[PDB]
Parts: structure tokens; sequence; C-alpha cells
């Protein structure tokens, strides 16, 4: 058991590495998404803009 | 201006989309200044997808049709090229970095002049430029590996020709009209046997012209 | 705003990297695949999956649009809007009418106007049905399409029972519209529009809390308002951000102000957001449909086109009065002249903001009409758009664009 | 007998078979999108779709072709194992419909790869479309061999 | 909105003089006529000022004049969605006259100018990517110019000889037919 541990310690203090460059997400905080919160009715006038 | 992204550019979207595979041949595009030779008031459109005008008649190949070109010549560290028609050297520094050396032929003293002024300026040390006309080729370095008439033409002199070595490969736009052939030419036993490359425009070469008088 | 060389958490710089890139991994992406709407050639230049290049070649479906207007009239010239955003056809049909009756400075029919609003937001739910249904396509969901075009194939059975053709129609004109509903068609509409909720709610229910759609749709394409401005963005594309504008509103247009409706609009701006934004507006516009029904039941008996020197008359006064069969004859063959002058006409149009630009020199053929296709600003934002995620984010991003490409190479 | 047996059952199996590559150009896309669902659900013939060339037998060539796509279809075309059939749907792919006087359309798909069955239509509807894939069946059953 | 436009009109005219040649509101939507060496300049002004909040760019396209001394009109529609207005930019170009990019403002413009670049022929200065995009590759010609024919010039054919799809001379079975509708009479402008 320690031996597959050394080689789970060293594998990662080798190697391990991450892009600082690519967009990520939390699947987590995807899953939190509440559709009643994100997105809602708007009751625009006429002749109006932003 | 950066030239650099616009070259980087050029080659992503016209070069390597065109069925350009060849790595000698995206590597030297990728290197060889366009701007450095258009004339000067043409260096802000150096990388546009167009034939650049550089002189009456006269014009440098849009990327996807030079890119094409040289692709399909198939160029070897060994071999020695003749660019007919070099304009200002673009095309004879793009083939320097592939072929052994290149001997080209321009007819406009002033276009030249000027290649071997920007030839040099870019330390291109493997490119004779022989002044002389086109449809001559330049028969003292004969023969050739492989040609590149840089220009529309009607048909191709025997005497250009002949200066290809047994087995060397020339390539020229033909025009028809308003439809314009690339050719790919093979010498065997003696004779240039044509095939078709693919289709491209370009204007027609002074000299290169067919014999054309009264049809009735 | 360039990923290509790898940027790592730790800074560590690979030799590979220092090279410069020659030998890339470049992959045609379309135009035969599924995703890509059968003539999107996008190369993709792909490292470990992460898209770090993405480079539209369009004109696939370029066909010469605007240079064959050129030598027909202005009445032959109306079927080629129907073949631009030729999902919802009558909807592409407007902008071109709208542009004829500002420059004749001409009037339509009261129930013109309504019929026109009524099948106006059929166009949306026919388009957005195929939006959103094969949008989920797009992120491996086989069955939402499958209920989705079952109702698109009743609304393209009302579209055939106004003007005798499922999809180019040919039904808006220079004036109006061609011709009068069915009563019973009336009816049908009313039917259909009361089960239609139904469907949304089932489609709700298998894609809105799905976790799969979720984690393939949530922070998936964030736009921010100043990404919008960046790239020309219109529809849901900036409604998704929070930007609560829509042109029946901003800019009203038709009889559009006395109708009531709600614009939805997303906080996040993502995939998520803008298909909960098109699933809300789906149920919007079937609300906008009974209204119109409800009024065009309410209108007393009246014409349909505004007749006049702008559209042929009757059959039956054609074949009786002197008057009206040269005005046949003549409308149907050299057609009306527009007066010299320029106009930009916009509707919202189901994928955005469409637009003509109509110059006319006083002749019965359009000078230059240039078409603005809503696609084509949202497309080429892809490379922004997909730069850094991964391969199969890029289908979920073509799908949330709603790209055609009748109107994009036109 | 055997060997025309051995035909009606060799097109037999491939009309009860007939896999078509996922291929849309244009609006005839559309009316051939309705043809496999729940109204006519092509599938239920076992005419099914295809993503790959490689896996398909039959091409729908629905919508215009441009100038610039005619190579494209043309290889996945030419990728396709054989037999393969054509269908040309619609007026642009039948004869350039509405864009054949253009500069940058091909005057009919025939120009290209050959076809089997034209669908008339400006879109053929999606029953018409179910048509033509019937009739290209009894064209099958009545010259269908080995080969094709 | 009449009165706004030309309220608006005077103050871009006032702002961006050496800008603006003239201004015009017909049909209820404002044309401002801009010099080709300021139309950046003013595109920008028009981008930025409190006044007329021009930010999003609609397109930009051209419309040809062969019988004029500038033949080309390029003509920028821009839209505010906080001001709730609209405004066309006008320029004249001459044939084989650079003009100036917008991508620097608007980095959706870049697929416009490639476009007016494709079908008219004109070339924009300071464009990172300028290449066709609607037509063929290695097309001849600038297809939306009134001198170039509704059919071209090539159409496409697969050769069994070269086993590729080539390109070789129009022949069309039935020729373009162009009927000629027009009317002698003009009609009256009754006052
Ligand atoms: C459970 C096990 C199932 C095993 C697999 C079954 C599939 C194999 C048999 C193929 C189906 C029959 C077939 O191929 O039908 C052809 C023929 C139709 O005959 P007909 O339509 O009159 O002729 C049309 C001429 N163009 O057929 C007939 O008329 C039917 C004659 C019987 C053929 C049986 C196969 C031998
Ligand atoms: S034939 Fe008609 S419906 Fe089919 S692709 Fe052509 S224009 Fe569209
Ligand atoms: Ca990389």
């Amino acid at each position: 058991g320690l031996v597959l541990l050394v080689a789970m310690i060293g594998a990662i203090v080798l190697t391990m590495r991450h892009r600082k460059d690519v967009k990520r997400q939390n699947v987590l905080e995807q899953m939190w998404r509440d559709p009643a919160k994100t997105m809602e009715l708007k009751d625009v006038k006429p002749g109006q803009g932003l | 201006t950066d030239f650099a992204q616009r070259r980087t550019m050029m080659v992503d979207t016209q070069v390597r989309p065109n069925e350009v595979t060849s790595y000698p041949v995206i590597e030297a595009m990728l290197n060889v200044p366009r701007e450095q030779f258009v004339p000067e008031s043409r260096r802000d459109v150096a990388y546009v997808g167009n034939n650049i005008d550089l002189a009456p008649g006269r014009v440098l190949l849009e990327p996807r049709t030079l890119g094409k070109m040289m692709d399909i010549l198939n160029l070897q560290n060994g071999d020695l090229v003749l660019d007919v028609g070099c304009g200002y050297g673009y095309s004879a520094a793009v083939m320097a970095r592939i072929a052994e050396a290149v001997v080209a032929v321009e007819e406009d003293a002033a276009m030249a002049a000027e290649a071997e002024g920007r030839l040099a300026a870019q330390d291109v040390f493997n490119v004779a430029v022989v002044q002389g006309a086109l449809a001559e080729g330049c028969p003292g370095q004969a023969p050739y590996d492989a040609i590149l008439i840089e220009g529309a033409v009607e048909q191709v002199p025997e005497a250009l020709t002949e200066q290809l070595r047994e087995g060397g490969r020339i390539v020229a736009l033909f025009r028809e009209g308003n439809l314009g052939i690339v050719r790919l030419g093979h010498k065997l036993d003696g004779r240039v046997n044509w095939r078709f490359a693919f289709n491209a425009v370009a204007p027609l070469l002074p000299g290169f012209a067919r014999p054309r008088g009264f049809v009735l | 705003g360039d990923i290509r060389k790898n940027s790592y958490d730790d800074g560590s710089m690979d030799a590979l990297t220092g090279e410069q890139s020659i030998r890339n991994f470049n992959i045609n992406f379309g135009p035969q695949h599924p995703a890509a709407h059968g003539v999107l050639r996008m190369v993709l230049e792909l490292d470990g999956e992460i898209v770090e290049r993405a480079d539209p070649h369009i004109g696939l479906l370029h066909r010469g649009t605007e240079k064959l207007m050129e030598s027909r009239t202005y009445l032959q010239n109306l079927p080629y809007l129907d073949r631009l955003d030729y999902v919802a056809p009558m909807n592409q049909e407007h902008a071109w009418c709208l542009a004829i009756e500002r420059l004749t400075g001409t009037v339509i029919p009261r129930r013109a106007s309504l019929i026109r609003v009524l099948y106006s937001e059929i166009g949306r739910i026919l388009n957005h049905l195929m939006g959103v249904t094969t949008g989920a396509m797009d992120v491996g969901a086989l069955t939402p399409p499958l209920w989705g075009f079952e109702a698109r194939e009743e609304l393209m059975i009302f579209y055939e029972r106004a003007c005798g053709a499922r999809l180019h129609a040919a039904y808006f004109r220079p004036g109006g519209v061609h011709q009068d509903l069915p009563p019973d068609l009336l009816d049908d509409i009313e039917e259909w529009c009361e089960r239609f909720p139904k469907l949304v709610d089932d489609l709700d229910t298998l894609l809105t809390e799905n976790r799969i759609f979720k984690q393939r749709l949530v922070d998936i394409g964030i736009v921010t308002e100043a990404d919008a401005l960046d790239w020309g963005y219109t529809g849901v594309m900036v409604r998704g951000s929070g930007l609560a504008w829509d042109l029946r509103r901003s800019q009203p247009y038709e009889c559009y102000d006395e109708f009531d409706f709600q614009i939805p609009v997303g906080r996040n701006g993502d995939c998520y957001d803008r298909y909960l934004c098109r699933m809300a507006e789906m149920r919007e516009s079937c609300k906008i449909m009974q209204q119109a029904v409800q009024k065009l039941r309410a209108e007393p008996a009246g014409d349909v086109l505004a007749r006049g020197k702008l559209t042929p008359p009757r059959r039956a006064e054609m074949k009786r009065d002197m008057e009206s069969l040269i005005h046949h004859f003549k409308l149907y063959t050299e057609g009306f002249k527009v007066p010299a002058g320029e106009v930009y006409a916009a509707v919202e149009a189901p994928k955005g903001e469409f637009g003509v630009y109509l110059v006319a020199d006083g002749t019965n053929k359009p000078w230059r009409a240039k078409l603005r296709a809503p696609g084509f600003a949202h497309l080429q934002s892809i490379d922004w758009m997909s730069r850094g995620h991964m391969l199969a984010d890029v289908p979920a991003i073509i799908a949330t664009l709603d790209i055609v490409f009748g109107e994009v190479d036109r | 007998f055997l060997l025309t047996t051995t035909e009606d059952i060799i097109n037999w199996a491939r009309n009860g078979s007939l896999h078509w590559m996922t291929f849309g150009l244009a609006c005839c896309a559309v009316e051939m999108m309705q043809t496999s669902m729940p109204r006519y659900d092509l599938e239920r013939f076992g005419t099914a779709p295809r993503a790959s060339p490689r896996q398909s037998d039959l091409m729908i060539v629905a919508g215009t072709l441009t100038n610039k796509m005619a190579p494209a279809l043309r290889k996945v075309y030419d990728q396709m194992p054989e037999p393969r059939y054509v269908i040309s749907m619609g007026s642009c792919a039948n004869g350039g419909g509405y864009y054949h006087y253009s500069y940058s359309v091909v005057r009919g798909c025939d120009r290209i790869v050959p076809v089997d069955i034209y669908v008339p239509g400006c879109p053929p509807t999606a029953e018409a479309l179910l048509y033509g894939i019937l009739q290209l069946q009894r064209r099958i059953r009545r010259t269908g061999t080995l080969v094709r | 909105s009449d009165e706004a436009l030309l309220e608006l009109a005077e103050h871009i005219a006032l702002r961006r003089e050496n800008d603006v040649i003239s201004t015009q509101v017909a049909f209820g939507e404002l044309t401002v006529n801009a010099t080709l060496s300021g139309v950046i300049g003013l595109i920008e002004f028009l981008r930025n000022d409190p006044n007329c909040r021009f930010s999003t760019l609609i397109d930009i396209t051209a419309v040809d004049n062969p019988a004029r001394p500038a033949r080309f009109d390029v003509v920028y529609h821009l839209l505010s969605m906080y001001q709730n207005q609209r405004i066309r930019v006008k320029v004249q170009v001459r044939e084989d006259e650079l003009v100036p990019s917008l991508i620097g403002v608007f980095p959706g413009a870049n697929w416009y100018e490639r476009e007016v670049f494709d079908l008219f022929g004109i070339l924009f200065s300071g464009h990172s990517d300028l290449r066709r995009i609607l037509t063929d590759y290695g097309f001849r010609g600038h297809p939306l110019r009134k001198d170039f024919p509704t059919t071209g010039y090539v159409e496409v054919r697969w050769s069994d000889i070269e086993k590729r799809v080539v390109y070789e001379p129009v022949n069309l079975v039935q020729e373009y037919r162009q009927f000629d509708f027009l009317s002698p009479w003009e009609g009256a402008k009754y006052v």
C-alpha cells in the first residue's frame, strides 16, 4: 500500500500542471443554476430602448 | 504594422485549407516577408487574397495560386529551379528555402534590379537574378529540375521547355478567355505531357501569347 | 485573446512550444457534418480537443441573390426573401414589403396588418422550435426534435392553408397579404394555441432541469454587454445577456403596440440563458397568436391588399372593369415604380434583426438590394466565442447562435 | 430459378435497409427533415440516416449546389461504398431552380454526380419526397442487380 | 423623430465639420455624407459621443454607380440601442482607391469588409484578414459590379477524364431573358 502511495505522490509531484488560459466550468455550479433566477420577463413599453 | 500576424493568417486561411500539405512550402510561406517583395505603394495590402499588380500586365500571384503551384511542383533539396517572371522576387525567395538554387528570370530591368536588392536584403544567396526575355528562359544554366512560370500563358515555347531536365516538372497557368487552368507538365521521352492541376486566373505574360490571325 | 501558446499555472514552457507552430492539428468541421448545417466549413485548430482557432469558411450556399435581384421587378423579387432564413420565410418577406411601402408611402389595410402579426409569430415559433430542439440534438438529446417537429408540422399546415405552400409562402405582398384567411383556419389556429403550452412544458420537463443538459449549456458561450457591441449582436443574442431590446417594442412596426407580450431576458448571457429565453419567447408568441385571432374575428370585413397603383385588383373586378384589367396587366408585367431613395427597413426576425437596404431609382426594379442577415454577424463571432472551449462545446455554440446559411451566404 | 430470385432477395434487403447520408444543403433540407419526423416517420421504412458516407447507400441532394460546394459533394459521394444511389430533391438540385442564371450555382446536380430520381418542387413536400424515395425502390426492384 | 434627426444631424455637422460633407433626412432616416479621409474618425465619434451613442454596427455594404467619377459608395449602418436611433454614413470611393478599415472600432466589421472586397473589388487598408468570403476559391471578378454578367463567365462540371470538378466556359441551354417593361410615361407630380 505504501509502495502504491509513493507512486501516487511521485506522479502528481513530477507532472501536475493545469492550463490557465482555457474556459472551465464548476459542475456543481452548473447544476445549481436556477432557471427562475436566471431568466425573467420584462414589460418593455413601446418606443423604449435600453 | 504587424506583418507577422498577417503572414500567419495568410498561411492559415489561404494556403493550408487549399490542399497545400507540403510542410516545406508552409514553412517557407510562413517566413518570407511578402510586403518586402511588393512595390512600396502596395505594402499595406501585401497579404490580401488577390493578385498584386507589379507593372502593366504583371502581377504577384495570389497566395492560394502560389501555394498550390509550389505544392505540386514537389521541390527537393537538390533541385535547380527556373522561376520565369520573378517580379520583385517573392516567389524565388520562397522556393529558395526548399530547392538547392533558383535562377530567377525577369524581363523588366527596373524589377530585375529591385529583385536583386530585395533578395540580398533578406539574405537570400541561392537565387541568381538573370535579366532577359521571359520566353527565352535562361538556357545558360540549363537543364533545370523544375520550371515555374509566374503569369498566365497561352503556349509555353519549346525553347523554354527544352531547358527542362528529363523527369523535370513545369507548372504554368494557361489562359483560355475568361478561364485559367494551372497545368503540371512532366518531361517524358523528350515530350512534356500536361495535366490539369487546378483553376486560377492571372493576366497574360508578354511573349507567351498564341498566334491568332484571320479565321473565316 | 490568443491561447495557441499554452499557458500553465506552474509557468512551465515546453521545448516544443518554443518552436514555431508548423504542424498543427487542423480539422475540417463540416460541410458534411451533422452539426455543421450542411454548408459550414469551419476549420478548427485543436490542442488536446481544446479549440484554439476557429476559421469559418462560408459561401458554400452563396447563390448571388443580390445580383439576381437587380434584373427582376419588385414583385418578382419577393420569393427571394423566402429563401434566406428559410426556416421562417414570411418574416423575411416582411422586411421587403416594409421597405417598398415606406418608399412608396403606402398604407396597408388593417386586416392585412393583423395577419402579418399573426403569421410573423407563427414563424417565430417555427424557428424557435427548430432552434431549441435541434440545439438539444446537438448536445445528444435524440427525442426533443421529434416532439418539436410534430408541432412544426402543424404550423406548416397553417402556412399551406393560407397560401398553398408549406414553406415558401410568397404570401406577404407590398400592400398587405395576398389572400384572406378562411374562417375555419382561424378556428384551428386557436385550437392549436390551446395545446401548444403543453408541449413547451414537456420539453421543459425533459430538458430544463436535466443535470446533463445544464452541464452542456450553463457557463458555455458567455456573452457580456461589451461583447454584444463588438459583434453586432441582435435578438436573443443580446437579450440573453440582460438587454431588454426587442424591435417590436423599441422601434414598433405593424400593430404590435396594441398586443400584450413581455420580453424575456437572461442574467448570465450563456447558452443556458439563451435557451430559456427562446422557450419563453415561444410562450409569448403563442399568446400573441391568440390575441391576433381574436382581433381578426372582431374586425369588420375588409380588403387584404391596398389595391390602387401598388397591387393588382381582385380577379372578379379584373374580368369586368376596364381599369381593373389594365391595372392587372401592367402590375403583373411592369409592376409599380418605386420613387428614388434609399431606406433600411428592419424587423425583429426570429433569429435577430433582419433588414433590407433598398436603393430605388424611380424604375420598376431595385438598383441595389442589400440583405442584412443576423446570422452573418453572429457566426463571425464564433472564433471569439469558441476560443478556450472543448470540441464537444462547438456544436452547442453553433446551436446557440441560431445560424441558417440561406441568409448568411445569400 | 436461382439468380433472379437471388437478385430479388438482394433488392429486398437493399430497399428495406436504405441508409441515407446526413447531408442537407438548403431549405430542401427542412422538408427532408419533416419526412423523418413523426407525421411521416421515414425510418419506419428502414430508411435511416447515417452520418458517415462509408455507411450510406443513398445521397439526397437537398438544396442548391454552388460551385464552391460542388467538389465537397463529389468527394463524399466518391466515398460512398457501392451500391450508391442519388436522389435529386427540388428545383435547385434538379436544374438550378430560382438561381439557374447565377454565376455561383451549379445548374443541376447531375453535372456533378449521377442521379437516380428527380423530385420536383421548391421544396417538394415531405410527402412528395417520401413518394420519390419509394420510386427509387421501384427502380431498384425493376433493375437492381448485385452490382447495384 | 424628424425634428430629432435634424437636430442630431446639426450636432454631428458642428462637432465634425471637416468629416461631414452634408446631411439629409429622407423617409425618416438620417444619412451623413462623409469624406473618405475622415470616415473612421467620424464613426468613432458617433460610437462614443453621449448624444449619439452608435455602439452597434448593423452592417457595411457598397453600391456601384458606373456613371459617376467615384463609382462606388460605401455605406455604414449604425444603431444605438441606448439612444434608440439609427444613422447611415456614406462615403464615395474611386475604383482602386483604398478605404480605411473599421475593424479597430468594430471587430465585427471584419466580415463585412471582406464581402465588399469580394463582391465589389474594393480593398481596405488596415485589414488583418482580407480575402474573398462568398465566392469560390480563385474566383475571377467582382459580381456585384454593374458590368459583371449575372451568369458570370465560367461554370463547373465533373470531368471523368480528370476525375475532378473543373471549370469550363459558360454555355446556357436557354439564354438569360431580360424583359424591358418600363413605360415611356413618367406620370405627374400633383401639387
Ligand atoms: S428547390 Fe426551393 S426549397 Fe429546395 S433548396 Fe432550392 S429554393 Fe430551397
Ligand atoms: Ca497550443
